[PDB]
RNA sequence: GGCAGUCAAGCGUUCAUAGCGACAUUGCUUUUUGAUUCUUCGAUGUCGGCUCUUCCUAUCAUACCGAAGCAGAAUUCGGUAAGCGUUGGAUUGUUCACCCACUAAUAGGGAACGUGAGCUGGGUUUAGACCGUCGUGAGACAGGUUAGUUUUACCCUACUGA
RNA sequence: UGGAGAACAGAAAUCUCCAGUAGAACAAAAGGGUAAAAGCCCCCUUGAUUUUGAUUUUCAGUGUGAAUACAAACCAUGAAA
RNA sequence: CCGAAGUUUCCCUCAGGAUAGCAGAAGCUCGUAUCAGUUUUAUGAGGUAAAGCGAAUGAUUAGAGGUUCCGGGGUCGAAAUGACCUUGACCUAUUCUCAAACUUUAAAUAUGUAAGAAGUCCUUGUUACUUAAUUGAACGUGGACAUUUGAAUGAAGAGCUUUUAGUGGGCCAUUUUUGGUAAGCAGAACUGGCGAUGCGGGAUGAACCGAACGUAGAGUUAAGGUGCCGGAAUACACGCUCAUCAGACACCACAAAAGGUGUUAGUUCAUCUAGACAGCCGGACGGUGGCCAUGGAAGUCGGAAUCCGCUAAGGAGUGUGUAAC
RNA sequence: GGUUGCGGCCAUAUCUACCAGAAAGCACCGUUUCCCGUCCGAUCAACUGUAGUUAAGCUGGUAAGAGCCUGACCGAGUAGUGUAGUGGGUGACCAUACGCGAAACUCAGGUGCUGCAAUCU
């Protein structure tokens, strides 16, 4: 086996990114954090469900990779893979190092985490708001995968932007806001008034 | 092994300030420093020659000599259980006139028109500074201003 | 065996116990790491000045 | 704490030369004296507006006494605490004679049944239900019935000697 | 009107303190448990009362 | 190192959970070995076996039960249970291992890695000697080999009897 | 460094223009510093000199090393400061 | 009676010395200064915590648009600085996430200086220095200003000297902190302690809490306690908890993930006096054949759902289902 | 007010794109004997203010401009942090008490000021 995760769940080390200092890390087990439909526009899924982190500590490639496996295979099952977007909110930059008497004992890479706080988010989940008890469900199955206590949240955002749904609203039956593959652009009050309408030319025409 | 340069240990402490690298402006030579002035040392890092060690940085002391491009400053250093005086030879460049003395000094003249403003005017004058006082008493109206009652909030998650 | 290498644990008591000396001041300092040549002018200033007061 | 009193606490910023007049806040807090008092008026003045008791000041404190103090009421009691996890609010609801009364009884119900400590709490609102329909809580509901009787069974009465010359009876 | 006049009385003894307390409470003529001292409130005095509270 | 959980992707004809179980993740234990160097260097006799007692349970057998992918028979998973047993041999100093055999069963461990004024002394580990490698040599080897003194109780307690 | 141009000539030769806050260089580690320069090229030179003191770092406020600012000379360079 | 050190620098130095420090003694010069392990006002310095990355460097997830006088897959294309469909590259605007040896910004705590008679102002002497100079510079003469003389608090006297002892193994706690899976482990920072120290408390214990000690008397308390051991309420008050391993006071003498229709409170949705939820009770078919399939379909070895009956009542419909209205 | 020479502070002064500019100044611009310097009178040197020109430089103005600057009880008394408890929590960590207190963000405003000398409808 490698060595059990209790043996680095706290964050006692200042960060250890990989660096010209630190040449010869081996790889994250997690390489995709986006799941689902990435492509979705933003008007396609409104709700928004977030794990979120309530421990200061370190959480490893492997439980990230684990969990992402779990909480994607139960919501395509249950819904079908193009019905909500994951997106995994940590990347693992802290490098765990492991010796292997006390003479001559700094460690040598050994795997990566990722260093969440109280109130992070680990996991957000945009789906159609029929879909919130599949989402919830997956999400309370990837918990299992991570040591401490997190909490699942409902937000009050509109998808992943950081618009109140009434706000995201509003600003969509004016012409403030413009598609951008799967985000989205909004009509600042500045800038030059000529390239302003361009690129938003359904404001003003009202 | 351990290191202990002379300049050890400066890496921010003598960088320039951002957007402010360069010549240095013809103020700083146009200064006239004189025996007994207080100065305050901080090193321009573009002006390697005349240059304090950076135990000095950020310390006060007088000006005892003057020569072609630089002063003599004192300094009391604190070695042990004493202080030192210390003897350093910087270019004008490293240093700048305190203003705490200059702000002193403007109290001095303040003084001295108050006390003679007060014996041809025949009276009595406080030249102590006071610290700063309990308030007095004092009404507060209503008017156009009546209370307005806040409560705790309940807890909500964003 | 190994030991201790070094602390500065008790150094600022036993700083303070004769305290810490602010190192006393006089009218009339030292003229040393003056420049020459002002001092060389200014013995020749001093000449003078007691010879006028006699 | 202790027994509470009812404060009102009203403060403000001070004046400046540019704001001579500045707005009165004005707080009702339960409290064991007027030092608790003003304190807690500082603790959430600073949560809700930008000031601090340095940069503000008390302009009055005064004691508000129940109206009615031998009416029998029954309150309705929002709260927010802090459990060892997060952060919750409660409607809970407490009958009584007066305010004061019940505010007692909410703090030491919530160290019973929660073990919040008075730090973890704060009292959002404190209101008189003014109907009986309006009452929420079965454990209130039930003594507000219609010729309300009931005995007390299994009396014990306290003795002063430690030796007793007849087998006691619990009846009354 | 803000107070003008503080009564001060010293409520622990005396070992343990740290050295800035320390210095203060000397300062204020409180060398023993249960001393006690007038003192006239000013920001130079409230700013000592601070540093001591917990004495 | 050892033992046990949680989750459940899969396996299991079909069927996640009879029996299992990937990716993860929470622990317990001190029968492994490390890490450390606190105690002992005016000395706590240093491997193993033999003898003998007692204790733990994480139960191999035996009692009474629940479950099954339990027809029967055989078996497997689990509970209360340490009351009662748990062996004879070939090779090795062995601990460990390995095989033959019997058996209801040949479970695992602790007690100063129980137990040397209880034995023994095969191993190791003084001084003799041989070999190999190493070393110019004296000599070295947690490499092999052979030979090598095992002391005292009559005191106190404990225990057994009087 | 990039762009756009010029026989052989191409991703890379040399020439030209435009952009270019330094993304270059500055013997040698790393950090700091530097743009009509501290970089690049050119001209002239020997202050890499003489005489001894004071001062800063390390510090015992000893030594050694290294460095700073003057003095008294004699020089170099520059139209000069 | 006073009262330490385990620290600094050098040493064939690391179980030792010298050196500085801490300590005692002797005093000496004076007599309320100069002061100060402190605040205040004024004025500096700093690149840590936090923050930032649609800001430089470096790391990093995702699409979007754009462009190759060129990278490549698909295929027309004489060939094309061609024609397009598609994958890397590059540019533009965005997006998720980071840094002990990154940073525009930037705390808190800690830190330098000043807060006057050795001052301030006026006047005009000396010089070989300096000036174009009768200019300056430095030091003076004479004159003027004195207690509210220039913030606060304190001051047990202040200042100065000689000489010499012991020590130069440290260790612990809170907070900051490095190595290490961790350690009653190793190593630093600031303070307080133990060592050198009893006393009350924590049963017990070097260091925790309280509090530091001449000999006695009285009173009151600290920390901790008040069923009994044991001095002190089997006090008062509101609740919670029943454990066929209950629990019981910091340091501290351990328990986790995960679970429970045990019990208590609470949050948010839902139903409900037009009658819910249970439970007993009847019926649960008719019908534009609406509509597929003709081994059957007025639902089944596979279903894409859709009309119509008297009515307080429904539906092309499952628990076995002849293959069947 | 404009302009020049020399400046102070060194973006409110920079950058991008456009437009305007009387007078004077400044500028571009003409010339190669002389001093002088170049591969090259391009730069640098000299000579003439004569032949020409506001085209550029320069100065100002415009821009829901980029940047920069100022302020805000904007965010935020948030993050962080000094001090305290025989506080909570198995822990990780957290709350409270007496203090100090950001950065991003958002919004509003702004976009060179000025000294000495000379000169000009
Ligand atoms: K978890
Ligand atoms: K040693
Ligand atoms: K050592
Ligand atoms: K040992
Ligand atoms: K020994
Ligand atoms: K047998
Ligand atoms: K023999
Ligand atoms: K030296
Ligand atoms: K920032
Ligand atoms: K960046
Ligand atoms: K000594
Ligand atoms: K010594
Ligand atoms: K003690
Ligand atoms: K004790
Ligand atoms: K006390
Ligand atoms: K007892
Ligand atoms: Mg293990
Ligand atoms: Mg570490
Ligand atoms: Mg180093
Ligand atoms: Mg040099
Ligand atoms: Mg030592
Ligand atoms: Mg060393
Ligand atoms: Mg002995
Ligand atoms: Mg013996
Ligand atoms: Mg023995
Ligand atoms: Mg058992
Ligand atoms: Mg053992
Ligand atoms: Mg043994
Ligand atoms: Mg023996
Ligand atoms: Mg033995
Ligand atoms: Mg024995
Ligand atoms: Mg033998
Ligand atoms: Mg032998
Ligand atoms: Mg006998
Ligand atoms: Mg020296
Ligand atoms: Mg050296
Ligand atoms: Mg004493
Ligand atoms: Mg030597
Ligand atoms: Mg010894
Ligand atoms: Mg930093
Ligand atoms: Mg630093
Ligand atoms: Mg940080
Ligand atoms: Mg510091
Ligand atoms: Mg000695
Ligand atoms: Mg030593
Ligand atoms: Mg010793
Ligand atoms: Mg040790
Ligand atoms: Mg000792
Ligand atoms: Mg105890
Ligand atoms: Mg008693
Ligand atoms: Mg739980
Ligand atoms: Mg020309
Ligand atoms: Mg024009
Ligand atoms: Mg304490």
């Amino acid at each position: 086996a490698r060595r059990p995760a209790r043996c680095y769940r706290y964050q006692k080390n200042k960060p250890y990114p990989k660096s010209r200092y630190n040449r010869a890390v081996p790889d994250s087990k997690i390489r995709i954090y986006d799941l689902g439909k990435k492509k979705a526009t933003v008007d396609e899924f409104p709700l928004c469900v977030h794990l979120v982190s309530n421990e200061l500590e370190q959480l490893s490639s492997e439980a990230l990779e684990a969990a992402r496996i779990c909480a994607n295979k139960y919501m395509t099952t249950v819904s079908g893979r193009d019905a909500f977007h994951l997106r995994v909110r940590v990347h693992p930059f802290h490098v765990l190092r492991i010796n292997k008497g006390m003479r001559g004992a700094w460690g040598k890479p050994h795997g990566l985490a990722a260093r969440v706080d109280i109130g992070q988010i680990i996991f957000s989940v945009r789906t159609k708001d029929s879909n919130k008890d599949v989402v919830v469900e997956g999400l309370r199955r990837a918990r299992y995968k991570f040591p401490g206590q997190q909490k699942i949240i409902l937000s009050k955002k509109w998808g992943f932007t950081n618009l109140d749904r009434p706000e995201y609203l509003k600003k969509r039956e004016a012409g403030e806001v413009k598609d951008d593959g799967a985000f989205v652009k909004f009509l600042s009050k500045k800038g030059s008034l000529e390239n302003n309408i361009r690129e938003f030319p359904e404001y003003f025409a009202a | 092994g351990k290191s202990h340069g002379y300049r050890s240990r400066t890496r921010y402490m003598f960088q320039r300030d951002f957007r402010k690298h360069g010549a240095v402006h013809l103020s700083t030579y146009l200064k006239v420093y004189k025996v007994g002035d207080i100065v305050d040392i901080k090193a321009n890092g573009s002006i390697q020659k005349g240059m304090p060690h950076k135990f000095y940085q950020g310390k006060t002391g007088v000006v005892y000599n003057v020569t072609k491009s630089s002063v003599g400053v004192i300094i009391n250093k604190m070695v042990g259980n004493r202080y030192l005086e210390k003897r350093l030879n910087l270019r004008v460049e490293h240093i700048k006139h305190s203003k705490c003395r200059q702000e002193f000094l403007e109290r001095v003249k303040a003084n001295a028109a108050k006390r003679a403003e007060a014996k041809a005017q025949g009276v009595a004058v406080q030249l102590k500074r006071q610290p700063a006082q309990p308030r007095e008493s004092r009404i507060v109206s209503t008017e156009g201003n009546v209370p307005q009652t806040l409560a705790p909030v309940p807890y909500e998650t964003f | 065996a190994k030991s201790k290498n070094h602390t500065a644990h008790n150094q600022t008591r036993k700083a303070h116990r004769n305290g810490i000396k602010k190192p006393k001041t006089y009218k009339y300092p030292s003229l040393k790491g003056v420049d020459p040549k002002f001092r060389r002018n200014h013995k020749h200033a001093l000449h003078g000045t007691a010879k006028a007061l006699a | 704490m202790a027994h509470f009193k009812e404060y009102q606490v009203i403060g403000r910023r001070l004046p400046t030369e540019s704001v001579p007049e500045p707005k009165l806040f004005r707080m009702r807090i339960f409290a064991s004296n007027e030092v608790i008092a003003k304190s807690r008026y500082w603790y959430f003045l600073q949560k809700l507006h930008k000031v601090k008791k340095a940069s503000g000041e008390i302009v009055s404190i005064n004691q508000i006494n129940e109206a009615h103090p031998t009416k029998v009421k029954n309150f309705g009691v929002w709260v927010r605490y802090d459990s060892r996890s997060g952060t919750h609010n409660m409607y809970k609801e407490i009958r009584d004679v007066s305010r004061v009364a019940a505010v007692e009884t909410l703090y030491q119900d919530m160290a019973a049944r929660h073990r919040a400590r008075f730090r973890s709490i704060h009292i959002l609102k404190v209101a008189e239900i003014e109907k009986t329909a309006d009452v929420k809580r079965q454990y209130v509901k039930q003594f507000l019935t219609k010729d309300l009787k009931f005995p007390l069974p299994h009396r014990v009465q306290k003795s002063t000697k430690t030796f007793s010359y007849k087998r006691p009876s619990t009846f009354y | 009107a803000q107070h003008k006049l503080v009564f001060v009385v010293r409520i622990k003894g005396i070992n343990k303190i740290p050295p800035k307390p320390r210095k203060v409470l000397q300062l204020l003529r409180l060398t023993r448990i249960n001393s006690g001292t007038f003192v006239k409130v000013t920001k130079a005095t409230l700013e000592l009362l601070k540093l001591i509270e917990p004495y």
